RNA sequence: UCUGGUUGAUCCUGCCAGUUCAUAUGCUUGUCUCAAAGAUUAAGCCAUGCAUGUCUAAGUAUAAGCAAUUUAUACAGUGAAACUGCGAAUGGCUCAUUAAAUCAGUUAUCGUUUAUUUGAUAGUUCCUUUACUACAUGGUAUAACUGUGGUAAUUCUAGAGCUAAUACAUGCUAAUCUCGACCCUUUGGAAGAGAUGUAUUUAUUAGAAAUGUCUUCGGACUCUUUGAUGAUUCAUAAUAACUUUUCGAAUCGCAUGGCCUUGUGCUGGCGAUGGUUCAUUCAAAUUUCUGCCCUAUCAACUUUCGAUGGUAGGAUAGUGGCCUACCAUGGUUUCAACGGGUAACGGGGAAUAAGGGUUCGAUUCCGGAGAGGGAGCCUGAGAAACGGCUACCACAUCCAAGGAAGGCAGCAGGCGCGCAAAUUACCCAAUCCUAAUUCAGGGAGGUAGUGACAAUAAAUAACGAUACAGGGCCCA
RNA sequence: UUUACUUUGAAAAAAUUAGAGUGUUCAAAGCAGGCGGCUCGAAUAUAUUAGCAUGGAAUAAUAGAAUAGGACGU
């Protein structure tokens, strides 16, 4: 091509969005945002064929130009817009919060939490670095660079960010024995305490996981999210709770 | 493009057709079931022989393997709903020994034979083309319907059908005006 | 016409390839600027993105810095004496860089005078070759910008080592 | 496929000089302005041979 | 692969006879669901129509537009035209070229650009002509429009007169922080000594036994002071200069709250669009390893005109013989280099088979390439674009003969024969994409029509009564 | 000791393939949620080679200051 593509074709597109196969041609190609494309849910996809609010792409925006669709505590207009991994999506006129969190089957689990947890999210660490003046900050998962980090953060540790604010209320480090969410792999959405991090120089690092009815599994350090301690997550989990 | 539906043959033609044992198997159970053709045979065997190859290849598995347990399982929970299978047979061993016949027996249209709503297989096919034969409360006009075990029991004459309750048909109704007339 | 593609030449073993594509946008070259002493000419170039790259046609001052001083003074550039690439470069006073030149030793003069108050004195003891370069009026310099790419003739004072080796070969 | 024959090679003029002059690179072994501007047989021969050498014999 | 013959009767070796897919074509063709549509190695040639435009309250309306009004006093509703902005680099089609190339899996960028999205981010107080616009600068300026015109002719345009901006081009407006003597002992005051953006180019620099005393029993007394990677000349910071040199809001909607020393004083809400740098996202360019059909009656090839490598420069977004200059004489090859053929785009896949194999894959998804053939470019974040421009080759349309205009391998529809095959249909309602934008646009896409492509189910009859006759069938 | 080899684990898009559930009236198909906590529901699998992590005692290569030496001069 001569320049960023701009359409998707259904069968190319994320499976885990379940999106019916004689219904179109075409997919809702994620715009541009806080989420990588194969790693996010379409605002229209969330509305539509999970919650089924929406009849059509028509009605989706009809919903979405009334405002009454708030992403971590802001109003998003845009239909493809791409909500991820730990993402609160507030709907003030039903009274609804949800956290888009992936079940034991891979696929974002449509999972309501309460108003008090509406109110923070957590996001792993993926860069810890000076910026200009010398101010240190600290890039998430979701793209937040948030300035002035705890000087104990480091890289692979998961922070509490406050979405009115966007400031780092507690953080977790990155060690034995802490409960960790499976992103990614064949392995995404199950639940378990970290065991021991393999580690490869100049190559990727692994981590075995053992879950709670003490079967381990092995997964690259690149699809595991810290949540919290064995026992104490920091977030409501769906159902199962990551089991199988 | 839209992506492709898929599809698939019901049926294949047989290794040798011309066998003389064959036409005249063919024969009896055309005759016996009052079937059109040679390629409802065709696809009823077609049928038997993938059922009857999934379970040779399963009771090649070792007993207690988690694969032939599941499928296994399944095929015989799927024969015994749909009547071909017997509820004191439910192995796969049984499975083996599965006829042609037996599947042609669940047809609607045997089954309206025998249930003794028809005079015949050729009366029961009229019957059930023309309308006239519901499952529970839904018309059936298939004659290859499969009767299920628990649907065996609902076969009638519809609410629609001058035999189900209805006013009589065409014909009966105009030689009643002209006699009247 | 310039490219830089890699598939119009041989393969490692020798092996003469065919055209895969027609040449591309994103693997040009432009025309050099020969850039040669005189009143200053530059102009602009649009690059890749919207970036601008600035080219020298012509330039007589830069930026030349005394490091052994810690001093940057700007001056202007007499003429080409010495290039290590090709000697045409210097035969027509092309400006590039490593190129060495020799730029009017005013204001370094200036400055180690009022700095020094002299023509203490340990501080200002600097090297023979270098005094009596000011004693000549010129200093040797090297270019440490790229004026085809910048638009700036930015250099440094020759001292020490790089000072012998280049005295030598001219 | 390089030089098989074209439908209409002199439609395609431009695409043969560039086959002419790959074959004269790769065979080579065996052998051995601006668009852009503001202002722009044999066997008789042999059997003659053959007489005349008859007839001066 | 089997079956029957060749003997008085067997065995072996031979002979004889019978034993889906692809292309073309013949006849028939009612009902339901569903679905496809290539082919002269001719990537041959195309009449006609359509397939890319786009406006919110929120960039620019004295249209001599329309319509309103408490009948208008800068404007204000709605709004053609034109400017400005964005898109037109996606999509759709085709398989010509291409044999370590594309492609598949697996890597790298500590080797580079990246519109947009998302998140962060920029008080520099002062510094002589204060002879001072910031209660806000210019034409260094124009379109639409008005009017006068040329040409046979085109989305051709000339001369003249006007007038805007988020176009273009200029240019401003008593701060904060360190210590702090002295008082006073805190909610402290402050004489005073000091400090002060970005961007560009270069040079230089940093980036590594207090085990005590007192105390109110608490606490205080002296010291510490960058981070990351497996790894950096990394992030970041500092000094001195440098620059045809940047940026540091002269923009727009809605609304009319708060202080008073009552002034059209000061202050002030929710938004739009912009803007520097970093991060992120959508990407891009390069890149590591392994893997291709036939050919050895192709054994040496590459290097003169870059082939392999070194040094330096130039160019590039950037690495690199990518190019140039000067140096070496290297690089590949019977483990098949190089050359030749390919009815060679690669793959996911399809067919067959008991297994090994073998064939097919233009063709719904992904990647690459092309737009009749070579070559070159403008704009732009992004194109070596072709429903963008310029030349040359080949074709070809109009002409008043002076000129002007071309690219269906996009959707329909034609020619390529004298012998043959879907509609020049309806619509953006669904799917999604584009825009300034919920609304406009979309031959993308969908709807229906049209040769039995491949498939699914399935009618053309069912049930009775009576009369007459004596033969009907099977083997051999 | 190292390699080959072999085991296990990631990886190898979706569609297609196999398999599970589901009276599209049947079928070819398509499809993931039901009742008022119910311990209900695709449980899923599949790929020669190359690279990555990992357990190995044989086999085939590959290694050893392995079981070595101790006499003279001015
Ligand atoms: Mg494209
Ligand atoms: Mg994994
Ligand atoms: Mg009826
Ligand atoms: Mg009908
Ligand atoms: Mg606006
Ligand atoms: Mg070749
Ligand atoms: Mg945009
Ligand atoms: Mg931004
Ligand atoms: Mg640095
Ligand atoms: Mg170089
Ligand atoms: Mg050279
Ligand atoms: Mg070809
Ligand atoms: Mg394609
Ligand atoms: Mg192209
Ligand atoms: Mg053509
Ligand atoms: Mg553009
Ligand atoms: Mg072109
Ligand atoms: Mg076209
Ligand atoms: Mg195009
Ligand atoms: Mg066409
Ligand atoms: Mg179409």
């Amino acid at each position: 091509a001569r320049g960023p593509k701009k359409h998707l074709k259904r069968l190319a597109a994320p499976h885990h969005w379940l999106l019916d196969k004689l219904s179109g041609c075409y997919a809702p190609r994620p715009s541009a945002g806080p989420h990588k494309l194969r790693e996010s849910l379409p605002l229209i996809v969330f509305l539509r064929n999970r919650l089924k609010y929406a009849l059509n792409g028509r009605e989706v925006k009809a919903i979405l130009m009334q405002r009454h669709v708030k992403v971590d505590g802001k109003v998003r207009t845009d239909t493809t817009y791409p909500a991820g991994f730990m993402d609160v999506i507030t709907l003030d006129a039903t009274n609804e919060n949800f956290r888009l969190v992936y079940d034991v089957k891979g696929r974002f689990a449509v999972h309501r939490i309460t108003d008090e947890e509406a109110s923070y999210k957590l996001g792993k660490v993926k860069k810890v670095q000076l910026g200009k003046k010398g101010v240190p900050y600290v890039v998430t998962h979701d793209g937040r660079t948030i300035r002035y980090p705890d000087p104990n953060i480091k890289v692979n540790d998961t922070v509490k960010i406050d979405l009115a604010s966007g400031k780092i209320t507690d953080f977790i480090k990155f060690d034995a024995g802490k409960l960790v969410y499976v992103t990614g792999g064949r392995n995404l959405g199950r639940i378990g305490t970290i065991v021991h991090k393999e580690r490869h120089d100049g190559g990727f690092d692994l981590v075995h996981i053992k879950d709670s009815l003490d079967n381990t599994f092995v997964t690259r350090l690149n699809n595991v999210f810290v949540i919290g301690e064995q026992g104490k997550p920091y977030i409501s989990l769906p159902k199962g709770k990551g089991i199988k | 493009p839209r992506a492709p539906r898929t599809y698939s043959k019901t049926y294949s033609t047989p290794k040798r057709p011309y066998e003389s044992s064959r036409l005249d198997a063919e024969l009896k159970l055309a005759g016996e079931f009052g079937l059109k053709n040679k390629k409802e045979i065709y696809r009823i065997s077609f049928q038997l022989s993938k059922i009857r190859r999934a379970a040779r290849d399963l009771l090649t598995r070792d007993e207690k393997d988690p694969k032939r347990l599941f499928e296994g399982n399944a095929l015989i929970r799927r024969l015994v709903r749909v009547g071909v299978l017997s509820e004191d047979k439910k192995k796969l061993d049984y499975v083996l020994a599965l006829k042609v016949e037996d599947f042609l027996e669940r047809r609607l249209q045997t089954q309206v034979y025998k249930l003794g709503l028809a005079k015949s297989v050729h009366h029961a096919r009229v019957l059930i083309t023309q309308r006239h034969i519901a499952v529970g409360k839904q018309i059936v006009n298939i004659p290859s319907f499969m009767v299920r075990l628990d649907s065996e029991k609902h076969i009638d004459f519809a609410p629609t059908s001058p035999f189900g309750g209805a006013r009589p048909g065409r014909v009966a109704r105009r030689n009643a005006a002209r006699k009247a007339e | 016409g310039i490219s830089r593609d890699s598939r119009h030449k041989r393969s490692a073993t020798g092996a003469k390839r065919a055209q895969f594509r027609k040449k591309r946008k994103f693997e040009l070259g432009r025309q050099p600027a020969n850039t040669k002493i005189g009143a200053k000419r530059i102009h602009s170039v649009r690059t890749r993105g919207g970036n601008k790259k600035y080219r020298a046609l012509r330039i007589e001052t830069g930026n030349f810095s005394w490091a052994s001083e810690g001093i940057s003074k700007k001056t202007r550039i007499a003429g080409v004496v010495y290039h290590p690439s090709n000697n045409e470069l210097v035969r027509t006073n092309t400006l590039t860089k490593a190129a060495i030149v020799q730029i009017d030793a005013t204001p370094f003069r200036q400055w180690f005078e009022a700095h020094y108050g002299q023509t203490r004195a340990a501080s200002a003891k600097i090297e023979s070759s270098v005094e009596s370069q000011f004693s000549a009026g010129r200093l040797y310099a090297c270019i440490s910008s790229r004026p085809g790419q910048s638009g700036r003739c930015d250099g440094y004072i020759l001292e020490g080592e790089e000072l012998a080796f280049y005295l030598r070969r001219l | 496929g390089t030089y098989r024959k074209r439908f209409n090679e002199k439609a395609r003029s431009g695409h043969m000089a560039k086959l002419k002059e790959l074959k004269r690179i790769r065979n080579k072994q065996f052998t051995r302005p601006n668009a852009n501007a503001e202002i722009l047989s044999r066997l008789k021969k042999k059997r003659l041979d053959k007489f005349i050498e008859h007839q001066l014999k």
